[PDB]
């Protein structure tokens, strides 16, 4: 075609990413569904915090995508020991992922796949949300979902219970975990089971209630934990302010209709505090 | 160099969709199936599928090709 | 979000006229394909205009006895994609017997409805041995019509416009007792709507909003009201006078469809597999 070959970036199971000249291309049962959902979700989005799609093209049953491309991912920043990362860092970097959220979610579609590494960084300091192969649209009592979405680190507690019907929860969870792996530098909720992952979140943001999650129980995979009291948030996040620890609180409601929606967070007072977001020009480049 | 929030302003040609919150404030609500417990332990509510309904069938109405 | 969507930026067009302009560009660009290669071999735009109609018809059906049942959105989808590819390709070139297969197979895809290709082929009426040729077929031209598309896949139908009108009725127009018994009536005209080029030259809200207004006029309850002073278009009156022509205009085209002939397709039929069998 017309783009040249520079680099290999990576390897996914279902696609080969690499430079090409600059934009990142992607490349019985026919054309591949991630890569038609990629397409399809992408085409019909357009916004600063949502990686653009500027073409696709290929050949048989094959197929290839061209992405704006992007320097780095949240995964690199937060694993780099050499960047420290301010609460203005952590602010702009919060901010960009929730206003790409808001537009996707007026929109109607779900991420489902939001972890740090999903959260591509370019050369100007501009966050874009990407992979969207597990991206869908939701708002429709047609359509019934899986629950096995997002990975385990950052699977909302409704996921692990086995919502078939979920809304912007399962997107807002996850980034609350994002914004913990951002102050904590480590994975915030570490399962290595799927039971294990609730009783690191139960361990950690204590068990509900039914007064904190009235209709718990008709989860069909739901199971009873011993009642853990929880660490209260200040003790896990020892240096954030009030409205950042509000902030936090209402991302991990246990709640998925009381958990803040992308709208909701970014009215909190923590975005229009002191300190400002970082300019993107001035955020750490690894 | 402080953040202030500004709602998302795109055109959808056509006539005013109510807010999430006010549906069944307004009885459009009464007009929808209701969301079973498992379905609300979720997140999903019935005022998701009136207010994407809604907003479809305005979306437009006004736009000329 | 329709108002933003690629199908209102690129694939909702002015006129019937443009419409006539893109299919004829296709008719003759495939006849300079044809003489360039090596006469009333070939087919009429109209001839092209008649057999995709029928082959629509064909679409129809076949999404109609499908198992397991298909949601109406996959089948909408799946007829906006045969029509959208013969806007701008010939049916002499590509045959509209596997492009509409190939349209259900990728709208199976995009709408999100799972279907194996074994199951997909099984509700074909054919030896195992012609499914799994049809199969390949369908696989050899699904990125050609993902192509001819131009990666232009999500489809904005009419049936969810529909839904929300009636719920907005319910709610805010109890001069109108019963909205629901409007619903047939205005299936049904929805149905004649899709026969049309409608789905090409206008909204789904405005097609919806059409069809349940026909409705209204066939049970004789006038909705102008609704019009004027719940969608507040009392308020800016060129906005009512252009839906209102929208509307009239959507009726007529229903009004002057013309389905296809059964002698006219049996006699096309035979020239377009004549010109498949050459060439
Ligand atoms: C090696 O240096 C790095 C390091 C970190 C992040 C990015 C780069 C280089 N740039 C890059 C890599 C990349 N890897 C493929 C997936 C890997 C899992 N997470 C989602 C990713 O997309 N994908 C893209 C895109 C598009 C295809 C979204 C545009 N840039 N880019």
């Amino acid at each position: 075609k017309r783009y040249e070959k520079l680099d290999f970036l990576g390897e996914g199971q279902f696609a080969t990413v690499y430079k090409a000249r600059i934009v990142a291309i992607k490349k019985k049962d026919g054309i591949n569904r991630t890569a038609l959902r990629e397409i399809k979700l992408l085409q019909e989005l357009s916004h600063p915090n949502i990686i653009g799609l500027l073409d696709a093209f290929g050949h048989k049953s094959n197929i290839s995508l061209v992405f704006d491309f992007m320097e780095t991912d949240l995964e690199v920043i937060i694993k780099d020991n050499s960047l420290v990362l301010t609460p203005s860092h952590i602010k702009a970097y919060m901010l960009m992922t929730l206003q790409g959220l808001e537009y996707l979610h007026q929109h109607w579609i779900l991420h489902r796949d939001l972890k740090p590494n999903n959260l591509l960084l370019d050369e100007n300091g501009v966050l874009k949300l990407a992979d969207f192969g597990l991206a869908k649209s939701f708002g429709s009592p047609n359509r019934a979902y899986t629950h096995q979405v997002v990975t385990r680190w950052y699977r909302a507690p409704e996921l692990l219970f086995g919502a078939r019907m979920y809304g912007v929860g399962v997107d807002m969870w996850a980034v609350g975990c994002i914004l913990a792996e951002l102050l904590l530098r480590v994975p915030f909720l570490p399962g290595d089971s799927d039971l294990d992952q609730l009783t690191r979140i139960f361990e950690t943001l204590g068990t509900p209630t039914e007064e904190q999650w009235p209709d718990m129980c008709s989860l069909p995979d739901y199971v009873t934990f011993k009642s853990f009291p929880g660490i209260p948030l200040h003790h896990i996040f020892s240096a954030a302010g009030d409205d950042l620890l509000d902030l936090i609180q209402g991302l991990f409601l246990f709640n998925p209709c009381a958990r803040i929606t992308a709208t909701q967070a970014l009215k909190m007072k923590y975005f229009s505090n002191r300190p400002g977001p970082t300019p993107g020009c001035q955020l750490p480049r690894p | 160099a402080l953040y202030e929030y500004q709602p998302l302003q795109i055109e959808t040609y056509g006539p005013h969709v109510p807010e999430l919150e006010m549906l069944g404030r307004l009885g459009y609500l009464n007009h929808v199936r209701a969301a079973s417990p498992q379905d609300l332990a979720g997140g999903y509510t019935s005022s998701l599928a009136c207010h994407r309904a809604l907003q479809d069938a305005f979306s437009g109405l006004f736009w000329q090709p | 979000m329709y108002h933003n969507s690629s199908q209102k930026r690129h694939w909702t067009f002015s006129s019937e006229e443009q419409l006539a302009r893109l299919r004829a560009d296709a008719n003759r660009k495939f006849r300079c394909k044809a003489v360039a290669n090596g006469d009333p071999v070939f087919l009429e735009p109209h001839e092209e205009m008649t057999l995709c109609k029928y082959y629509e018809k064909r679409l129809l059906e076949f999404c109609s006895v499908f198992k397991p049942a298909m949601p109406r959105s996959v089948v909408g989808t799946a007829c906006m994609y045969f029509k959208r590819f013969y806007l701008n390709n010939s049916v002499m070139e590509y045959h509209p017997r596997i492009i509409m297969l190939t349209c259900a197979f990728l709208a199976c895809k995009v709408d999100e409805f799972n279907v194996s290709s074994p199951q997909f082929v099984g509700n074909l009426r054919e030896s195992p041995l012609g499914q799994e040729k049809a199969l390949e077929q369908i696989l050899e031209y699904e990125l050609l019509l993902i192509q001819q598309l131009n990666f232009h896949l999500i489809v904005h139908n009419p049936y969810r416009p529909f839904e929300g009108f009636l719920i907005d009725l319910k709610t805010r127009y109890p001069i109108l007792e019963n909205p629901e018994i409007l619903r047939k009536t205005a299936d049904d005209f929805l149905n004649r709507i899709a026969l049309t080029d409608a789905y090409l030259l206008y909204t789904p809200s405005q097609i919806a909003l059409t069809a349940i207004l026909s409705s209204a006029s066939r049970a004789g309850i006038t909705m102008e009201s609704y019009l004027s002073e719940s969608l507040m278009l009392k308020e800016n009156r060129t906005c009512l006078s252009q839906l209102l022509d929208i509307m009239k205009s959507m009726r007529n085209l229903v009004k002057k469809y013309e389905p296809p002939r059964s002698e006219e397709v049996a006699v096309l039929k035979q020239k377009l597999e004549r010109c498949h069998s050459a060439e």
